[PDB]
């Protein structure tokens, strides 16, 4: 009941195996010592919920501060334990959190660049993909994992652009025109369009439809959105919804 | 990614609730209740049979739980 | 139970006495095949579709509109 | 009258009525009530091997012969009660949770609360009454609105004390 | 625009200025008038407060006890009128707290009101009777703004302070009122300024330097307690909602129909003679000379169609309002009082507080509302029989009337269609022509309905006062008045002027007048100088941070009342540039309105608090 952190189990392991060096009892060819260690680790995983949660938080923190070696040791420890918390779920969540934060850091409010999603993906791959492949153990040339990572990057790019579409269309236009055309290449579902308009109305009505705002600037910004969305949407159905 | 698409469009689902309660392992919880007190011989062979099962799941958990009950602190 | 859990994975060929499992499709296919061999309940799955509650007048106007 | 007699522990009266049940010509709605009455009476006596073999047959034919969901639920919770009363309620955990999230979407408050009491009753017979008290305390406000579960709710409170 | 007034809207570049004709609104960028609020006397207005959460509305406080709120965006249109029972207002603050009820698995308290279809109102215009969706009386200024994507329900709390006695009154949602009695009534200290720390946390600052803290935190953190507050407000509204419609049918449907019957029958022919004559007409067909005059001259064709039109709406519209209004409302009353009972019972066990609130008040309302639903259903069945008796009467009355006016009418309807046709025809006469029928309650027992609803409404005020106020007050803690400045200044009499909170910052900036206490051993020292020390306190625990620096007043500014200074946030520097950029009658050197008006000081005190500064304005009230 006194175990709360990984460092506690490592020092207890050292505490138990301290006499092992001075008296050899475990045969080299049989990994007996490892068997009960994994057994005790498995029970601690499957009996102590607080330890399980602490391991989740510790791994998330370690992957966040780029302590890759200790994270690899943690993953090795979990795999050896073979508990009800498999390392596959943890690395998935850790990778997903890391890519989200990297996306938030990098492609926030930057719209002048063209094909920047490729630039972001390449920069992230060169910075972390080799370390991530070492953590998982899969070959560096895993094509379908890179494809899924790219698909998540563009989904994150879409989500950020949906959030910022108001400042995108009102202020930066027409300087942000290029990324609007790139955005056009991504949107494919009716839900994407209904979310893009209902957010854009919400902010525009929040900010522009104030009577405290001058009417001349309100119209000037309004037509700026009209041309921006017209270039974004050749059909103009969203323009009709906005106009109505 | 698919779950995030719905999430974009946490402890909200019941699976996390049962995970939080710490009752995920059906057999381990059941034997923990059964061993609470005793240890009648007729039952003990039945529990020992579970440890000596030809094929099962968390067999190692039951073995060490039985060891804790037999020779642990009390 | 674990032995049956194993059979929940690799069994896909319809090999009789399916009722002790918990997979309906294999049971339904077995029921379909057993009927054809005999010549028997093709129980169709009801689509459990699923939101605004609206007001009284909107409901009443809806029913009189659909009445005609 | 028989249901009232069951509550007042008039086992002689309900036993004699069940004899009439097997040889009467009854409507389906009357059939299920006496079919359901027989299950509740058998739980009171104490014999559970017969009742358990009997109740699952009822619900299985309560989903194929007639697609009656309301009578499927009332029969289902009786299977939970007989299990947990026999000091083995852990087997019911997959079944109750499947009904909890299913009825959360439906939104019937009675269905949600009655499952909470069965969930709470399970958690206190495992040795983990600590979190059961924590769960019941947060939801104590919304479970007193239902009168017929108050007696089971109040009785559980004295157990926790 | 030169004035010592004006509070800037934190969320939009708009200010509220004061002019002679009323409260005025001018855009900062254009100096263009936007709205005018007609106010009679400035002295009656205790203070005005803007909307912190949304900024679309504006609040005005009157000294007598009325709160009036106008929206800026609708050209200053009045949107709601508020009253507080017998309260003298000194200074009020309006706050909007948005609730966040994130979905949690441990919360099994599902809602079914959303599930039940929403009610509808009955409103009749001049042309016809129309039916519109139901809207709460205060929902127009509380409804989910089209602007707020975060449409989370917002708790509306109005806090009221009474002058001369320092009594604290808190007002919720515009209907429910809670009274809190302060223990420190020994000193009649005027309240200088109100500062809001976060949602539901307020600090009050009096002239003597004592600080009083009101905390809504425990109430906000208890999910059930807020629901208790919401439920008791709904129950009172719906009871009046039924009562509003009950007087509608009595005034619009019942009385006009009966008055037409009375004028056409009693004023023309009489009741007792008519009933006997009509039965003779029904059985024998004997029409006297006088009665034929009544059919031709009094009734005629013109009133007959009106009689049918008035009668049909008197019954067919009456049943609609009983089924579409009363039944859904009475079910909703029952569901809410049942939830009302459950909440109080739980906290009687959960708190385990020694004092208990009796539940007989709830039980009486439960049976009374249950009595109503049984009683309305009896009427709906009753009006069903009335329609049958109604129609059978006129289908025969059509036949007699036209025969008297045509002498060649071909009788289309036949009595042989129905066997008991006579009994229904006669039974209508007794209902419409009798001493009980003469009363306005002939159609429905309006008096019994009016008494029963008022019985619940009067009892509903009892449950709110006796029990709900007891529970809300317990969850409300009022911090005792304390002196913080004594530790830094223990030998000085402290005079407090004003203090505000700088947004996005957790520090309290205050302006104080420090006068050293002169002991009885130092006679008549000239060090009785009023020092306008300014310091900072952390918003939570009011802890001193920086050493106070005494601002040196120039000798030219000693002829002004320093006590009347107030804080002015949100870029006062913008107006200074615009004054010189606008060809107005206002000159900046000091902002002066011409050469013949009062001069007001704009002390832009650059108090560098972690690199940031505020702004002050010094009013002119010459001593």
């Amino acid at each position: 009941n006194n175990i709360n952190y990984l460092k506690d189990i490592q020092r207890w392991e050292n505490y138990y195996e301290f006499p092992l060096r001075y008296v050899p009892i475990f045969d080299v060819n049989v990994n007996d010592w490892a068997l009960e260690l994994n057994s005790l680790r498995h029970y601690l995983l499957n009996r102590n919920i607080k330890f399980k949660n602490n391991l989740r938080t510790r791994l998330d923190k370690l992957i966040m501060d780029d302590d890759f070696d200790l994270a690899d040791n943690l993953i090795q420890w979990l795999k050896s334990a073979n508990g009800s918390l498999s390392s596959t779920e943890l690395i998935v969540n850790a990778l997903y959190s890391k890519i989200n934060k990297f996306c938030e850091d990098n492609m926030s409010r930057v719209w002048n660049k063209r094909f920047m999603i490729m630039e972001t993906f390449n920069k992230f791959i060169n910075q972390y993909w080799s370390q991530f492949s070492k953590l998982v153990g899969c070959p560096e040339d895993d094509h379908e994992l890179t494809t899924t990572v790219f698909n998540c990057f563009e989904s994150n790019f879409l989500r950020i652009r949906t959030n910022e579409i108001f400042d995108i269309c009102v202020l930066a236009y027409p300087d942000s025109k290029v990324t609007l055309l790139e955005l056009r290449k991504i949107m494919k579902d009716f839900k994407d369009y209904t979310n893009i308009v209902t957010t854009f109305l919400s902010d525009f009505k929040k900010y522009i439809l104030n009577p405290s705002v001058t009417t001349v600037d309100a119209l000037l910004r309004y037509v700026k959105t009209i041309k921006a969305f017209l270039v974004l949407d050749p059909t103009g159905r969203c323009l009709h919804s906005i106009t109505t | 990614a698919a779950e995030s698409k719905n999430y974009s469009r946490g402890n909200t689902t019941s699976s996390q609730l049962v995970e939080s309660l710490g009752i995920q392992d059906l057999t381990m919880v059941e034997l923990d209740t059964l061993l609470s007190a005793a240890l009648t011989d007729s039952e003990s062979y039945n529990l020992g049979l579970l440890c000596s099962d030809k094929n099962s799941g968390d067999i190692l958990d039951c073995q060490l739980e039985l060891w804790y009950k037999s020779f642990g602190p009390h | 139970q674990n032995i049956l859990k194993i059979l929940e994975d690799k069994l896909s060929e319809v090999r009789d006495n399916l009722e002790l499992l918990d997979r309906a499709d294999l049971q339904r296919c077995s029921a379909i095949i057993n009927s054809i061999r005999s010549d028997c309940k093709v129980p169709l799955a009801k689509n459990r579709s699923s939101k605004k509650p609206s007001d009284i007048y909107s409901i009443l106007s809806e029913i009189v509109k659909s009445a005609s | 009258v028989a249901f009232k007699a069951l509550e007042e522990d008039d086992f002689l009266k309900v036993k004699q009525y069940l004899l009439k049940s097997e040889s009467l010509e009854l409507d389906y709605d009357q059939k299920i009530n006496l079919k359901y009455l027989r299950v509740k009476y058998l739980v009171k006596i104490g014999d559970y091997d017969l009742s358990m073999r009997l109740i699952n047959q009822y619900v299985k034919e309560c989903c194929e012969e007639v697609a009656d969901s309301n009578w499927r639920f009332k029969f289902e919770i009786e299977s939970i009660n007989v299990l947990l009363l026999s000091d083995v309620g852990i087997r019911s955990l997959p079944k109750i949770i499947k009904l909890i999230d299913e009825y959360k979407e439906i939104g019937n408050p009675l269905r949600c609360v009655i499952l909470l009491l069965k969930l709470c009753e399970v958690l206190i017979q495992v040795g983990k009454s600590m979190e059961a008290e924590c769960l019941i305390s947060c939801n104590l406000s919304t479970i007193l609105e239902f009168p017929f579960v108050r007696k089971k709710t109040d009785e559980l409170l004295e157990s926790l004390s | 625009i030169n004035d010592y007034f004006i509070d800037y809207n934190p969320l939009f570049p708009i200010f509220a200025t004061r002019i002679a004709k009323g409260l005025a609104i001018y855009r900062v960028s254009d100096h263009a008038r936007l709205a005018v609020i007609p106010i009679r006397n400035i002295n009656l207005v205790a203070n005005y407060d803007w909307d912190t959460t949304t900024g679309k509305f504006l609040s005005i406080f009157f000294k007598d006890g009325t709160i009036r709120i106008h929206d800026i965006f609708k050209d200053g249109r009045l949107v709601s009128f508020l009253r507080i029972p017998s309260t003298k207002i000194s200074k009020g603050i309006w706050d909007r707290i948005p609730l966040r009820y994130e979905p949690n698995n441990r919360d099994f308290a599902c809602n079914i009101i959303d599930d039940l279809p929403k009610l509808i109102r009955f409103v009749k215009d001049s042309k016809r009777i129309n039916i519109v969706p139901y809207t709460q009386p205060n929902s127009l200024w509380r409804g989910p703004d089209e602007d707020d994507l975060d449409s989370n329900e917002k708790l509306d709390v109005h806090v009221v302070f009474n002058e001369g006695n320092d009594k604290i009154t808190v007002f919720f949602n515009g209907d429910y009122a809670v009274f809190l009695s302060v223990d420190n009534i020994e000193n009649e200290n005027s309240l200088k300024s109100i500062i809001k720390v976060q949602d539901g946390f307020y600090q009050c600052f009096y002239e003597d330097g004592t600080v009083q803290t009101l905390n809504l935190g425990p109430l906000l953190q208890s999910k059930s307690s807020v629901n208790l507050l919401n439920y008791i407000m709904v129950i009172k509204e719906l009871i009046g909602y039924m009562l509003t419609h009950l007087e509608f049918i009595n005034r619009e449907l019942a009385t006009p129909y009966l008055d037409f019957v009375k004028r056409l029958c009693d004023e023309a022919y009489g009741y007792g003679k008519l009933k006997s004559e009509l039965e003779a007409l029904f059985l024998l067909g004997e029409i006297s000379c006088d009665l034929e005059d009544w059919l031709c001259n009094s009734v005629g064709e013109k009133n007959f169609k009106r009689w049918k039109y008035l009668g049909c709406e008197a019954y067919q519209k009456t049943v609609q309002i009983l089924t579409l209004i009363f039944v859904p409302a009475c079910e909703r009353i029952i569901i809410y009082v049942e939830k009302l009972r459950a909440i109080l019972q739980a906290f009687s066990i959960q708190n385990k507080l020694s004092y208990t609130s009796d539940l007989t008040a709830v039980e009486v309302l439960l049976k009374s509302s249950q009595k109503l639903l049984t009683m309305t259903l009896n009427s709906i069945i009753g009006l069903g029989r009335d329609e049958t008796l109604f129609e059978k009467f006129f289908i025969w009355f059509n036949d007699r009337l036209h025969e008297a006016l045509d002498e060649d009418y071909k009788l289309k309807f036949q009595f042989e269609d129905d066997l008991y046709f006579g009994y229904d025809l006669l039974s209508y006469f007794d209902r419409i022509l009798s001493k009980k029928g003469t009363e306005p309650s002939s159609i429905i027992d309006v008096k019994l309905y009016r008494d029963l609803i008022n019985s619940m409404s009067d009892m509903e005020k009892d449950i709110a006062q006796s029990n709900v106020n007891s529970h809300i007050q317990q969850h409300i803690l009022v911090d005792l008045k304390t002196d913080v400045f004594a530790q830094k200044y223990p030998s000085s009499q402290i005079n407090l002027l004003d203090a505000i909170k700088l947004p996005k910052h957790n520090y309290i900036v205050y302006l104080i007048q420090v006068t050293k206490h002169n002991s009885a051993q130092e006679p008549f020292s000239e060090e009785n100088k009023k020092k306008l020390y300014i310091g900072t306190l952390k918003d939570e625990n009011l802890g001193i941070i920086s050493k106070e620096s005494s601002v040196k007043i120039p000798a030219l500014f000693k002829s002004y009342r320093l006590s009347s200074t107030r804080f002015v946030p949100n870029r006062v520097h913008s107006l200074l540039r615009d004054i010189g950029l606008s060809d107005s009658n206002y000159h900046s050197s000091y902002i002066r309105e011409n050469r013949e008006n009062d001069d007001f000081i704009a002390c832009t005190a650059k108090v560098s608090v972690d690199g940031r500064s505020a702004s002050l304005v010094f009013p002119k009230e010459k001593q």
